């Protein structure tokens, strides 16, 4: 019952400054760490007032870890590492990767040696960027090759479909979803787009990355509020594991929350499991879900939660291994986040991250036929066919779940 | 002195059904739950050493929770306080999340021995037990293995002792873990090979019992454990009062009256009244929805039933004739004519001036179980969420076994 959050990169770093701004407060603490329910899972005791989260802050050419700085994290587990990330997955791995790996590494060891007992990780990152990319694929090796028996959780934002913010980002996203695949039981992917137009709904002027990351954060603290709020039908990462991933290798998830309040129940419950209230950018209409993991929170009620079976009977589209009213991993919390009396999380092991997936391999089935940037990773140590063979994994992975509708 | 009987709960379900059980038994023996003490100047009613021991003194309850996770531990020690002997409450952190095989082989393997130190400590405070009542939820992971751990071990190395089981199924309103077929199965396996009797519960039957029946909009689950805490006081009642008008009924003597095949020993539950704090209740006990499960006993056959009374009676010749009169139009089996076992206590349950508890044996629990099964088959015929009940140790071959043991147990009904 313990963990230890890892962000590599910008986009995980801002990921978990929302993060850590809703959870303070979702245990009555300020973004500095002051006091204004075992809420230790994510915190070490360092001070009475003080409860730190213990995140790693790595990341290559810093920039924002000072705006982070300015909300008190653990400075000595931090590092501002010197500059030159690029996008590069390899100048993250074994060009600059290389020469950070030990320190990080003890560090997290560290960390982990002052634990009473550890569940597992959760890591957030973007498999589009260069040290989030290829720094959190190093910790995800020489972490899953140190704690086999530990549960790394990735929270990974995959580039947007409409637009793009790096031009190599797809070669970082395969090469980096491969090394998910190989080093972790969990993941819950997130789609920019889908994060803009949810902040859209939700409020009445134009959003920014600040807003989506606030939605990010609501995900990863419902995701978690089963373990450090416990009320009736508790939850685990072991749980999410066992009964979200049915394949060893299957266990890329899509998450919705709701809502975006005194809300009625039903409403709350119909719009939770929306198709287009995720997170995520996947494939609905021809996909279906594999394991849905509805965890409910607040004022929940759990005859209300139990009879909002309209939206599982009718909208919820099944594969055929699951039973019809199965596919449920039920749980309630006693708490949820402030302006909602009650709030839904929906954690989907679902085909349509597979769309996902290909999309990225439609960019890779284009560049590296064409010779586009795979100098970049040959002169800094990652050959060629190392990216094919990453590529030849996740598309077997995208056609797993294709095969698993 | 009179017969034992110890309550050992495993899992979330089992912990916070138990949780209740012991609070509402408490507060029917006027003892303070939050506690663990008893009330001053008011002694104990009825037979307090059939569930409880005197530690000094306190009047302790003699109940062993495990369970895997520290957070529903937690929730009951929070709201029971220092009712349960901390060294009876065993937990780990990990659980086994829906997992079966952790509960069997893995953490259930090294939580067991201590578990079972406490166990055997407490039967050795017993006077003359006479049987251990499982209260869990076969759904869930921990339940479903530590149960299946713990049970096989006792009737391994006890044996003389009956074991009577309380297992929550899962609902088919909705499922709150999808490899709840899973476990369900590969513990009611062990509950057919082991356990001497078990009683069943259903969450989505508890809730319509409990929305127009009880006058609430949306019940939680506390209304159901609730439910559920009434049925185990009404069946434990002739465990646990004694008296001239009354009768005792020892948990070995109640598994004689309701088992009469060693492999028919699933039991349906049903209280009654059906109100808020005689003819129309005496068919409210037999009503086709009353029962604690999600069927419709009544195109059934029921084995043999115990119906125990608790509370005043100024018309018991009538009400034996009502019971004669209900007893044509019921589903009967003709092999047993002696089926019914009337129960008496005096001493009513603290929500009503006077109630019934059905305790029944049906073969209707057999194509609930069933349905179960059909799920089995969904998640047996991919192979699916199955790699880490082969990487925590069991095997294909043995979940096979298991399987075919479950439909045993159903073709057994039937
Ligand atoms: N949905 C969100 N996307 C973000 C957020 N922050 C960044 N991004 C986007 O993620 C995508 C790539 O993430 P990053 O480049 O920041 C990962 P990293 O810092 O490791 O790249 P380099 O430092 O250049 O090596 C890009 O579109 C960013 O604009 C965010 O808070 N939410
Ligand atoms: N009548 C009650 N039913 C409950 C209660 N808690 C859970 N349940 C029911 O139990 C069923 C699921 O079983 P659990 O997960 O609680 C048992 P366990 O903790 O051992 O599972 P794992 O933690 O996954 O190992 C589900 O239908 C719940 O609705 C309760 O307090 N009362």
């Amino acid at each position: 019952r313990e963990i230890l959050s890892i962000h590599v990169g910008q986009c995980g770093n801002q990921i978990a400054d929302s993060f850590w701004r809703l959870a303070l407060r979702e245990h009555g603490l300020t973004e500095a760490g002051t006091l204004k329910s075992n809420m230790e899972v994510f915190f070490h005791k360092v001070r009475d007032g003080k409860y730190v989260p213990r995140a790693v802050l790595v990341d290559l050419e810093p920039g924002v870890i000072a705006r982070i700085e300015g909300q008190l994290f653990d400075e000595s587990s931090i590092v501002r590492k010197i500059p030159g990330a690029a996008n590069n997955w390899a100048r993250g791995y074994n060009v600059e990767g290389e020469k950070v790996i030990d320190q990080i590494m003890n560090v997290i060891d560290s960390a982990v040696e002052k634990t009473k007992g550890l569940q597992g990780f959760l890591m957030t990152h973007s498999i589009g960027g260069g040290s989030g990319s290829g720094l959190g694929s190093l910790i995800l090796e020489r972490l899953r090759q140190a704690y086999p028996k530990k549960r790394i959780f990735t929270f990974s934002v995959v580039p947007s479909p409409l637009i793009s913010d790096s031009a190599v980002e797809p070669y970082n996203a395969i090469l980096t979803l491969q090394r998910i695949l190989d080093n972790a039981d969990g993941a819950v992917l997130l789609d920019n787009e889908a994060l803009f137009r949810i902040a859209k709904a939700k409020l009445n002027r134009s959003p920014n990355y600040m807003d989506l990351n606030n939605i990010i954060a609501l995900i990863v603290s419902s995701v978690t509020a089963s373990l450090r709020f416990p009320g009736k039908l508790n939850t685990d990462l072991s749980e999410f594991v066992t009964n979200l991933v049915p394949f060893p290798g299957n266990h890329f998830l899509t998450a919705s929350f709701a809502p975006m309040v005194r809300t009625n129940f039903p409403d709350l419950a119909r719009e939770t499991f929306a198709q287009d209230n995720f997170t995520a950018a996947i494939d609905w209409q021809q996909g279906v879900y594999l394991a849905a993991s509805a965890l409910f929170r607040g004022d929940v009620k759990a005859k209300d939660v139990d009879e909002n079976m309209a939206t599982i009977r009718k909208s919820l589209n099944y594969a055929s291994y699951m039973p019809a009213s199965g596919g449920l991993k039920l749980g309630y919390a006693e708490t949820a986040p402030e302006g909602f009396a009650s709030s839904g999380l929906a954690l989907v092991n679902h085909t349509g991250i597979a769309a996902v997936f290909e999309r990225l391999i439609a960019q890779f089935d284009i560049m590296f036929d064409n010779h586009a940037y795979t100098h970049w990773y040959e002169n800094a140590g990652v050959s060629r066919d190392m990216m094919a063979k990453a590529r030849n994994q996740i598309a077997t992975l995208a056609q797993s779940y294709r095969d698993a509708s | 002195k009179v017969n034992n009987t110890i309550v050992v709960s495993i899992g979330q379900a089992g912990n916070q059904i138990a949780a209740s059980f012991w609070k509402t038994v408490c507060l029917e023996h006027g003892i303070d739950p939050l506690t663990g003490q008893t009330a001053p100047g008011v002694a104990p009613r009825g037979n307090w050493s059939s569930f409880f021991s005197k530690l000094g003194g306190s009047y302790v309850p003699r109940a062993i929770m495990v369970d895997l996770e520290p957070s529903v531990i937690d929730n009951v020690k929070a709201t029971s306080g220092s009712l349960f002997n901390p060294a009876n409450l065993i937990s780990r952190t990990e659980g086994a999340g829906g997992n079966f095989a952790v509960g069997y082989l893995g953490a259930g393997r090294e939580v067991l021995p201590e578990v079972m130190s406490r166990l055997d400590y407490e039967i050795d405070k017993c006077d003359n037990v006479g049987g251990i009542i499982v209260l869990h939820a076969i759904g869930g992971g921990t339940g479903s293995g530590f149960g299946a751990l713990l049970i096989e071990s006792l009737k391994e190395k006890y044996g003389e002792i009956p074991v009577l089981s309380c297992a929550v199924l899962p609902s088919p309103q909705v499922s709150s873990v999808v490899t709840e077929p899973y476990n369900t199965v590969f513990a009611l396996n062990t509950l057919r090979r082991s356990a001497d009797a078990c009683l069943i519960f259903d969450n989505e039957a508890l809730f319509d019992l409990a929305h127009r029946k009880w006058n609430i909009e949306s019940p939680t689950v506390d209304d159901l454990n609730l439910l559920i805490t009434e049925a185990l006081a009404g069946i434990t009642a002739s465990m646990r009062f004694s008296g001239f008008l009354t009768v005792e009924i020892s948990l070995r003597e109640l598994l004689t009256n309701l088992v009469p095949q060693p492999s028919l020993h699933f039991l349906m539950c049903a209280f009654a009244p059906l109100t808020p704090p005689i003819e129309e209740m005496i068919k409210s006990l037999f009503d086709n929805g009353s029962v604690f499960a999600a069927c419709s006993p009544m195109e059934g056959r029921f084995l043999s039933t115990a119906v125990l009374y608790r509370g005043i009676m100024e018309d018991k010749p009538l009400a034996d004739a009502a019971l004669a009169a209900m007893r044509e139009k019921l589903p009967l089996t003709y092999w047993i004519p002696t089926a019914f076992k009337i129960g008496y206590v005096e001493q009513p349950g603290i929500s009503h001036r006077k109630s019934m508890v059905l305790l029944a044996n049906n073969t209707e629990i057999a194509r609930v179980l069933d349905r179960i099964c059909h799920n089995f088959d969904k998640l047996w015929q991919r192979k699916a969420f199955a790699n880490w009940y082969l990487n925590e140790g069991m095997s294909e071959e043995q979940i096979n076994v298991l399987r075919a043991s479950a439909q045993e147990l159903v073709q057994s009904y039937q």
